[PDB]
RNA sequence: AAGGCGGCCCCCUGGACGAAGACUGACGCUCAGGUGCGAAAGCGUGGGGAGCAAACAGGAUUAGAUACCCUGGUAGUCCACGCCGUAAACGAUGUCGACUUGGAGGUUGUGCCCUUGAGGCGUGGCUUCCGGAGCUAACGCGUUAAGUCGACCGCCUGGGGA
């Protein structure tokens, strides 16, 4: 059964950016939206776009820099078999600084250095980089 | 396979609407019957191990149904196994 | 169903026809022209030598000849035709 | 743009599948392959022998025009089946104009039955017909001088298999 | 194989005709087969093996043609 | 070229015995798909028809057997 | 500078069967009319533009272009069209390292050249029959394998190849050293290996023309600029 | 200019009809003490024709690695067959800890400063490919920002 | 579900798939212990016994031949009801879900289309082969993954001894 959606969204953009796709549609969450939204700031995706209202369908566009993709890696941290939550001063650096971590705090989810910069820490969804 | 009729009429007393259908407590009732059918067949037939396969499937779909209906709504459930039988 | 109920027609034992040869297998020639049936004329006949003859270099491809029945099995649909008639 | 939409469903409305549309267009000739172009994905490997005409020597040269045949695509490089089929068709429209007038009039020169009729061969193709067919009575053409000039009268075909028996002699009837 | 003799039909045309009747009836071949027990896993096997030799010579073959000899 | 795709039969008849006659061999052998080029959803009905008729003597099972 | 019209008359939107096809040319394919796989003239031209260009500009710095197509269709044609711009080709079978393994085929193109000197300036002759004929046969081999290539002297600036599929040697061998390859990809062909891929019929012998055409008129302008 | 390093020579062997013929292998890696690194694994009768063959392909076929000052710009791992390698960045002074082969290859390339192990196989060859696969990989800031679209400043 | 299942007919009976709708409203996935089913041989009691055939006997072969080959031949194979609980019980590949280029088939539905014809264009289920990216020690696997991921369980830690 599906148990973990974020997972999914993750490796659903993987392949697409293994595979050459232009857009990587799947069902919404509120969480993937956020998500979404995240590496959007960041610079890892062009757009995201959710349409429909029953059941609305999240369309990430990929981004592709000199033939490459841009999202060189993207891994899953904390996943329902086994959370993980990281104070402040334990929150990790991707890439030595040039990845994110996507991070859920108490304000909302946001990357490492942000969570950093506020002062609180949460739990890790995923490295991108 | 129970009957059409049979089936329609197990429908229509559970179920509220009696186009519903798909009521948990149809859906056990309907289960309930067919068991109650293949209790008969498997008298006659006790080498008959794949159609008791499939029995016991339903038998074990039941118990899930009636777990599910307790923890939703109590007070259904117990009349759904007064008017059953079914000791649990 | 259509050819092969009433078979009877070019059967009797060597009526002869005209037909247009379609791939020739090594061991065959495949002539079958009569309305979506199949006849072989495969080795043995087509000429007047037997084994050394390799049909490709003694017939043609794509091509109506001089070929009848010689025998119909009209259950395991095979016509075995002729040519050194 | 939409300029190739419509030129390409053009192209459809100006092309079909059999070799009906006299199209193709001779465009090199070496013994023994002539090669046309109707229109298709690559050029055809037609054989000289689709192309001489009752006597064993060719009839046309470069630019000349013949529809082929279609409905089989890529044994792996080339296109097509043979124009010479294409050809067949006309014969059937001919032998199909007899039904308007109840009389299909040629020349039908039948000497003998291979299988029971008279063969009677239309311009460049022989066809066979059954027994009946070479002659409207019990004339028989053995004793008329050989490969006799009439036209064929249709005594019978076989209207799947391609069996046609025709008329010799005897205009009168 | 049920063969009668044709009026005024050649013998060994007659023989030819009930050689070709019995071959197509596959008579000899059944015959060998039944001579001894094959085992099931040894039927399932050749039916098997012998239809992986069809594909191949089907395909592969069609392959290599595609390219000349010389 | 299957005949029974083309009449588009619902189901083969045992009863319908020359139709039989044309798929069953000289001696008696139910003729395979490949020779009559019959569809293979049709093929096994047209066999179990084959069969119920040699049970009601109507076919024969062989060509040798009285 | 090549119309669409043009184009479409020679048979370049034709391709091949739905069955050859490869799906890493899915972008340059429009549809499939009777079953047989038609090229995207709309997505095909400006690239091929594109292509001239990039063609016309090497010629300018004095580049030299290698045209290769071993079809045996169109290897009377290639050759003309390398002729009428000056230019070298590859109209027989690519001998396997002609570019990567230059430096022995330059040994190659040199007993060549001196085979020709002595078939035609030495003017002796007098030579034992079958010794003779056997050294005919010899430049008769070279000549049909290295003839376009024997003035080129190092390795070429570009190279314009008729089919990707049937030449992938070739244009293995030009990605190995680093040279520009002006490829006619056909619906069954791999894009991958080439830099200025042209989406078109290699198969058909008049759109093959016509693209061996466009190419030396571009080459020749660049040589005037 | 161009500093080589022959990583290993090896003894290799084809049984034929008399014997066995013996030759060897030479794996070498070049690099200009910058970015430009490469590897070449050349065979031959004789070791040092061998070796002179090794180097010969190491000179052509080459490739660029992006190095923030002695060290490397972030923690990479690299994999090639058995060889799985891990090599991290670490501060001017602490030399190149790595071992065998990989050390070599890190040399070469100008890295002065590094912490690397080398798990799974270590068979030379394949490590020193693992090794410049990681390397190749790596990125930069500069690049990543350019990947990203933003400034150096804002991916820090 | 696996083990497995093959003349024809009837009775009882389990599952699968498709077509549209209508309903229920997370009721789901996995599962240590536990429970069941589980080829062949084998066991128990009672039947049966044509063919085949461990054991056994004779004849060959051979240096020997407690084998291969031949002639016989009893348990057994067959049925009923119990037990046994294992097999290279294999795809040597746990189950469930999601995602990622293609081609050639087979089988079984189903929607439209002049079925103008055996067809034309789709859309579902199960399935055989080839092959791309990727993966792999390689062999190979490759939308039925051995690819990219998640959930749960089972299991491995040098060879022998075992």
């Amino acid at each position: 059964s599906m148990q973990d959606p974020i997972a999914d969204m993750l490796t659903r953009i993987r392949n697409g950016q293994a595979a050459n796709k232009a857009a990587v549609t799947m069902p919404s969450s509120k969480l993937k939206v956020a998500i979404a939204n995240v590496l959007k700031e960041e610079g890892f995706i062009e757009d995201f776009k959710v349409e429909g209202d029953t059941k609305p369908e999240l369309e990430l566009t990929l981004k592709y820099f000199q033939g490459k993709a841009v999202v060189e890696s993207i891994q899953r941290v904390s996943r329902p078999g086994l959370r993980i939550y990281k104070r402040k001063d334990e929150l990790p650096k991707v890439m030595a600084g040039l990845g994110i971590a996507v991070v859920s705090t108490s304000k909302g989810v946001m990357t490492d250095r942000a969570a950093r910069q506020a002062g609180l820490g949460g739990e890790i969804i995923c490295y991108v980089a | 396979s129970l009957s059409t009729e049979a089936t329609a009429k197990i429908v229509s007393e559970f179920g509220r609407d009696a186009n519903d259908t798909g009521s948990t407590e149809v859906q056990v009732a309907l289960l309930t019957a067919q068991i109650n059918h293949l209790q008969g067949h498997f008298a006659e037939h006790k080498k008959d191990h794949h159609s008791r396969r499939g029995l016991l499937r339903m038998v074990s779909q039941r118990r899930k149904l009636l777990d599910y209906l307790k923890r939703k709504d109590v007070a259904r459930y117990t009349q759904l196994i007064e008017r059953l039988g079914l000791r649990r | 169903e259509d050819p092969w109920v009433a078979i009877a027609k070019r059967y009797p034992e060597g009526t002869k026809l005209t037909g247009r040869v379609t791939n020739l297998t090594d061991y065959g020639c495949f002539v079958e022209i009569e309305e979506g049936v199949e006849g072989l004329v495969h080795v043995s006949e087509m000429d007047w030598t037997n084994k050394n003859i390799h049909p490709s270099k003694v017939v043609n491809v794509g091509d109506v000849v001089e070929v009848m029945v010689l025998d119909i099995d009209e259950e395991r649909r095979r016509i075995s035709l002729g040519l050194k008639q | 743009e939409s300029f190739a939409q419509l030129f390409e469903e053009s192209l459809k409305e100006i092309e079909t599948r059999p070799g009906s549309i006299v199209r193709g267009v001779v465009v090199a000739i070496d013994k023994d392959v002539v090669l046309v172009d109707a229109g298709l994905k690559s050029e055809s490997a037609i054989p000289a022998e689709q192309f001489k005409n009752a006597q064993g020597e060719l009839e046309i040269q470069v630019g000349d025009e013949v529809d082929v045949a279609l409905d089989a695509v890529e044994d792996g490089f080339g296109e097509t089946l043979l124009s010479r089929e294409k050809a067949k068709r006309h014969e059937a429209w001919i032998t199909l104009e007899k039904a308007y007038e109840d009389a299909e009039t040629v020349t039908g020169v039948i000497n003998g039955k291979v299988k029971g009729g008279f063969t009677v061969e239309l311009n460049g193709i022989r066809a066979f017909l059954p027994g009946s067919l070479v002659d409207v009575r019990p004339v028989r053409d053995t004793l008329h001088l050989e490969g006799k000039e009439l036209e064929f009268k249709v005594i019978k075909l076989d209207q799947k298999r391609n069996n046609v028996v025709v008329s010799r002699r005897a205009v009168i009837e | 194989p049920v063969i009668k003799v044709r009026e005024n039909e050649p013998f060994d045309v007659a023989l030819r005709r009930f050689k070709r009747s019995c071959e197509k009836a596959g008579v000899l071949a059944e015959v060998r087969r039944r001579e001894f027990y094959e085992k099931p896993t040894t039927e399932r096997k050749r039916a098997k093996a012998s239809a992986v030799k069809r594909h191949a010579k089907k395909l592969a073959r069609e392959n290599a043609r595609r390219t000349r000899l010389y | 070229f299957c005949r029974f795709t083309a009449e588009g039969v619902q189901e083969i008849d045992y009863k319908d015995i020359a139709t039989l006659k044309n798929y069953i061999t000289e001696s008696g052998k139910i003729v395979p798909s490949r020779i009559t080029g019959t569809r293979a959803k049709y093929q096994r009905q047209l066999a179990r028809a084959i069969k119920r008729a040699r049970y009601l003597s109507l076919l024969p099972y062989t060509d040798r057997h009285q | 500078t090549v119309s669409m019209r043009d184009m479409l008359k020679a048979g370049v939107h034709f391709g091949h069967q739905t069955r050859y096809w490869n799906p890493k040319m899915k972008p340059f394919i429009f549809g499939a009319r009777n079953k047989v796989h038609i090229i995207n003239l709309e997505k095909t031209v400006p690239m091929f533009n594109e292509a001239l260009a990039e063609l016309n500009k090497i010629a300018s710095r004095k580049g030299k272009i290698l045209f290769v197509g071993t079809k045996r269709a169109a290897s009377e044609a290639v050759k003309d069209a390398a002729l009428s711009c000056d230019q070298f080709f590859v109209n027989h079978r690519w001998l396997g390292g002609m570019l990567t393994n230059w430096k022995t085929v330059r040994q190659s193109i040199k007993r060549l050249k001196d085979l020709e000197t002595q078939s035609q300036d030495g003017t002796f002759d007098k030579l034992t029959k079958k010794e003779a004929l056997m050294r005919t046969r010899e430049l008769e081999k070279l000549e049909n394998s290295l003839g376009g290539i024997k003035d080129m002297g190092g390795l070429p600036d570009a190279l314009f190849v008729i089919d990707a599929d049937h030449e992938h040697i070739a244009i293995k061998e030009a990605n190995n050293l680093g040279i520009p390859v002006f490829a006619i990809v056909d619906t069954n062909s791999d894009p991958d290996g080439v830099d200025f891929v042209i989406p078109g019929n290699d198969d058909a012998i008049r759109a093959v023309t016509l693209y061996l055409g466009a190419v030396a008129a571009t080459v020749r302008e660049g040589r005037s600029q | 200019e161009l500093q080589e390093k022959l990583i290993a020579v090896n003894r290799v062997s084809k049984t034929v009809k008399g014997g066995r013929i013996f030759s060897f292998t030479a794996l070498t890696v070049v690099g200009d003490g910058n970015g430009r690194v490469g590897f070449g694994y050349g065979k031959a009768r004789e070791v040092p024709a061998a070796i002179q063959k090794a180097m010969e392909k190491a000179r052509r076929n080459m490739i660029n690695v992006a190095l923030n000052n002695g060290t490397l710009q972030h923690p990479v791992k690299g994999v090639h067959t058995g060889s799985r390698v891990f090599m991290q960045p670490a501060s001017e002074g602490t030399g190149i800890i790595a071992g065998g082969a990989m050390r070599a290859v890190l040399e070469v390339a100008g890295v002065h400063n590094v912490l690397a192990k080398a798990y799974g196989s270590t068979n030379p060859i394949n490590v020193v490919r693992a090794t410049i696969d990681g390397l190749e990989n790596m990125n930069s800031p500069e690049m990543v920002a350019a990947k990203r679209g933003k400034s150096v400043e804002e991916i820090l």
